[PDB]
């Protein structure tokens, strides 16, 4: 879709006739936490008491 | 609830069921 | 064949559109990115230190 | 004092630092583990900076950050070698 068909006559790796978009199209990284998206069931502490007994006694 | 997940997703902007951007997007790395 | 009929943008229009399909893309040599140089780690180079030796 | 035209002429030269720090091969590859280890916070970006950013800096900026930062709480003088204590 891109066009012709270009050889090994064009040095290099990217040709100039492409197009390379502005640092104001890239969309920005949200560098903040976010909530977390956990259950009910496992919200509770005493379940994750219980995963981290089963990680660290048996697995 | 356990069904609550279903009821809430329900609420969701997808193309035809798939959950994809709405224009194109790129991403750097600086 | 040619004649007068066609009209002067349309021809130009047209004779520019031809030679530029079939021109051959060519690259520029522009905009192009810094060539890598690496360099030995510090840790894996002599020490700043250095004194008349005898 | 930070004129506006001493960081103009610094521009350059921090926008060549940031590139060249591809030199480094082992720091660079630091730089990339601090990136990918923390993706949600501003402490897994490259310490030179964004490169297309370094050209928006301007001499506020400055000023700003080390009157913000660089307070008496922050800073640690540590001596060592052939000195007077007193």
């Amino acid at each position: 879709v891109y066009g012709k068909l270009i050889f090994n006559n064009i040095k290099e790796y990217t040709p100039s006739w492409i197009k390379t978009i502005p640092y104001s199209q890239v969309t920005k990284p949200i560098l903040r936490k976010q909530p977390q998206i956990v259950g009910k069931i496992n919200a509770d502490p005493k379940v994750k008491k219980f995963w981290v007994f089963l990680r660290e006694n048996v697995q | 609830g356990v069904l609550s997940e279903y009821n809430q997703r329900l609420s969701k902007k997808l193309h035809k069921g798939h959950l994809v951007e709405d224009k194109p997007t790129f991403f750097v790395t600086s | 064949r040619d004649t007068s009929k066609y009209d002067p943008a349309l021809l130009e229009s047209v004779k520019n559109e031809l030679k530029q399909s079939a021109a051959l893309p060519a690259d520029n040599g522009a905009n192009k990115t810094k060539k890598s140089k690496p360099i030995l780690p510090d840790w894996l180079q002599p020490k700043f230190g250095k004194a008349f030796q005898a | 004092v930070f004129n506006k035209q001493q960081v103009e002429a610094e521009k350059e030269a921090v926008y060549n630092n940031a590139l060249s720090a591809q030199n480094d091969q082992q720091g660079l590859l630091l730089e990339n583990i601090h990136f990918t280890a923390y993706r949600d916070h501003y402490f897994g970006q490259p310490t030179h900076g964004i490169r297309e950013n370094l050209h928006n800096i301007t001499d506020e900026v400055v000023k700003n950050f080390v009157k913000t930062n660089y307070v008496g709480s922050n800073f640690v003088v540590a001596a060592a070698g052939n000195v007077n204590s007193q």
